[PDB]
């Protein structure tokens, strides 16, 4: 399963399911393709029906020239889900998600090539 | 013994049931930190999800004139610190 | 899974050998918070690496490489990288004056069309033969405890070890050089031709 | 500029042993294929054996026969499978933490090299 | 935010700031552009008066066509800033820069696509 | 260089660590993996360092004569990895040096090779995959350093120095036995002279 | 002579001061300018004195052959400044000595010169502008004195003595390689004999 | 009687290097001019360089050509500009103090020599 994948717009199709796993909702970015790249707000422009599927509220559609919908996961390198402090325990959950967060960024790079 | 010059090679701090702390060493010119955080990789008590604080001795290199370098310990990281000893080693030729 | 070929960083591993030469626990990293032993061991390691390279070894000396002046200034730069300048044949003439190559015989620091010299150029701790990499570490390890924390028994052994390490690096140089008194040399080679 | 992960050796006849310079987190990550007709990936069990951490050996001598002119060996690091997993009971080793970054750094080599 | 960016020389300007955060001076790689891809020795040709601002030191890049300067961060994966060794105290510093290096390595690979 | 724990434990390596540990006086350790023993880890570090050092000295089984190093046809330059302890030309004068981790022809001022090169290489091996006669010398040298670094006792240090000198004597005795060098017919120069 | 702080700091001098400081055991100093470290100031004073002394001994690169010293045409007398470590005539017998800071011709009993003179001069250089092989000898001698004067430790004193003796040996080894002196053709007398 | 600050060297043909005996607080204080036709003061950037604290190197070969018979080397110390300034935050050191008196002592040197 590719972290980046563009779906045929298919006219007024509200919902679209994504197969790739993502750590956080904010990482997933949905853009409009066909005339120019358009970024959409997470909560106003679209909504997550479930974890697997996403539904576009405004049904942008083929109108204005946009012909395809592109959904890709971008994991921020600056923003880290877990950070390590000198005190405190080093829980196994934190060390694992730290591993998979940086693994996700590399996985995005390989799929693009 | 004011007479003579002491070149101290290192020092150590004994801690019991204590967490992290930073042992600043400040000569006339430069400064050093020597943070002691955890047990040390490959040690039984380092295992994950465990509270990580314990008894031990920390030996840090402090080098200088024994009269111009200041060694001071401080910590913020929300973990008890009980210092049950201190020491140092030096050469001390008398002149 | 032990099938891996992952290798550790050489520079830190070399520093750890200096730290471990006295029994001090290894340091996980060099860059970061200032550490006396890590700063001392790293500095001595680079100092010794420069010291050993300056002596001159068959792989170290670069034969007949040309140094070109700046077109406008007509001056060559004698950089800190250059561990030695010597003429190809003999009676080396080029010397440092003001940071620029100076021709003591011709009394002119301005050159054109370049000059041909034998240069020893600085290399990292890596890019050195394994015989020499061991010698630098065992020389820096001996230097480390002499200066800062003196252990008599550790010095006694490391002195013997350094002599053994030095001997091996010589055998490397003779094996590397392959010098021949009959045909290899400049003088006798012409005599033997008949 | 240099491509560390992917590198090809001219067969030049019967050369049994080939050197793999790049690091690899698993023996399954290194993949060896012959080049010249089709990309034929070789099986680990019988077609080729390592016999050393750093060099491989190929059973048959391909050479110029069968139209295979060169050998291509490269590392592909599995993203989904993680070599090191952390559990509460287990002790933190230098082994376990190192593989955590080293694996995801190898994946970044592959993406950068294929570009 | 992008590790890959290019500054046009815009006249004889000695100073160019780098937006991307970098670990070590060696990691940042800079090339002169305009006639042919020319790599320069960073520790010698440029001076870091500040971390962000490089120094051409002499209005380098004149009418000879060197009117373009390229700023890149290439963090070497082979040379690790932190590689954990048994018998050494773990530090939040060491864990953080270990994560920040591979994130830098992965981020560079992603932008290169 | 590789980490100490990277190497697979072998009954050969387990015994060597116990020998090194016993030099100070520590009891033997049953299993290398899954231990919190700091001294056992150090014995691995000393063993690997001494293994690489003794292997670096030219030994007839260690030196490989005229093996071919193949360049990548696309890159055209050979990799001079840290596994290569020594790189020497088969002839008298060696012309290959390391620049940037790649083999460099100093006489040619070029690191790009085509069709490969024939050189003499000393290649690193594990603690195992070593002659048995060399295993005790590796242990005995590593025993000296391990005692010296951590618990320096003059009484045991003197004995190990004598033990190391005997260990070297046997290893040279192995080297001449393994080599079987002949000054009349095995010799390069003298062989041509004996023709009649 | 000149003040230690007068000399501009360079990377070469910064390491030399660090090495002298380490001889006692003091930690290295990050920068030389703007510090209150008394030991760092002394190390520069010891380094400059040893620099001047080692240069004073005649070396091939140091000695300048037949350079011309020009007098002030109005004054007619040449200046014999302290920068001139040695002043000798090119011929066998040297006739120039110092009287009142000016070059004095002892045989002529006159310090007034016209058209200049040709002499052999050793001229002082910085710690930089020095052969690398000589830099470690200057440091090794300086650290020996620096240890002696301030913190005299017999253990480190003995080690530095052999370090200096090796350092001198290498420097002589450098001089012989640099000189390239030929006793057959480079020799002044023997060259005239070899003509045929 | 002797004029320490001001002294002139006969060119005697093409001679690159000239020695300056007097000590100077700054390289801007040393001024070099050719003599024989007009007092032509040389620019420090291109016309003449130093390469040594006590030696100056001149690019072109004046000699007897261009009518410049000799070279004139003198030091003029700027009265208005002070090399060392003292501030409260500053630490007193040997450098700052020694410059204070000796710069003034250099100015009195020039006045005595010019007389």
């Amino acid at each position: 399963i590719k972290t980046v994948l563009t779906y045929q717009l298919d006219g007024s199709n509200r919902d679209f399911n994504i197969p790739f796993e993502y750590l956080a909702r904010k990482f997933v970015v949905v853009t409009l393709i066909g005339v120019d790249r358009k970024v959409l707000t997470i909560n106003t422009d679209y909504r997550f029906a479930t974890r697997t599927t996403i539904s576009l509220t405004k049904a942008w559609g083929p109108a204005d020239g946009y012909t395809t919908i592109e959904l890709r996961r971008v994991t921020s390198t600056t923003d880290r889900l877990v950070d390590f402090t000198d005190g405190s325990i080093l829980r196994a959950y934190d060390l694992n998600v730290a591993q998979i967060q940086t693994m996700h960024v590399a996985e995005e790079a390989r799929d693009l090539t | 013994e004011d007479i003579g010059r002491l070149q101290l090679r290192r020092a150590w701090v004994n801690y019991e049931n204590s967490g992290t702390f930073d042992i600043y060493v400040e000569n006339q010119s430069s400064n050093w930190k020597y943070t002691m955080a955890g047990a040390r990789l490959g040690s039984n008590t380092l295992r994950a999800g465990r509270l990580n604080l314990g008894t031990g001795q920390y030996r840090f290199p402090v080098v200088g004139n024994a009269k111009f370098n200041t060694v001071y310990i401080l910590s913020d990281e929300t973990t008890p610190l009980n210092i049950i000893g201190c020491g140092w080693e030096g050469n001390y030729l008398r002149r | 899974s032990y099938d891996m070929n992952v290798e550790t960083a050489a520079e830190l591993s070399a520093v750890n050998d200096i730290l471990a030469s006295i029994g001090e626990p290894p340091v996980s990293t060099l860059e970061g918070d200032a550490n006396a032993d890590a700063a001392n061991a790293r500095r001595i390691l680079n100092k010794i690496n420069r010291q050993i390279q300056s002596r001159g070894w068959t792989f170290n000396i670069e034969e007949g490489i040309t140094l070109l002046p700046d077109v406008y200034s007509n001056l060559i730069v004698y950089s800190d990288d250059y561990l030695s300048l010597m003429s190809t044949s003999g009676q080396s003439i080029y010397v440092n004056r003001g940071g620029y190559v100076y021709d003591r015989t011709s009394q002119s620091d301005r050159f054109d069309s370049g000059i041909t010299v034998n240069i020893i150029r600085l290399r990292d701790y890596d890019e050195m033969p394994e015989c020499f990499r061991y010698w630098i570490v065992t020389k820096a390890s001996r230097q480390f405890n002499n200066r800062f924390f003196g252990a008599p028994e550790v010095e006694g052994v490391l002195q013997e070890e350094e002599d053994e390490a030095r001997r091996l690096c010589m055998e490397y140089e003779m094996d590397y050089g392959g010098y021949n008194m009959l045909d290899g040399d400049a003088f006798t080679s012409g005599l033997l031709t008949r």
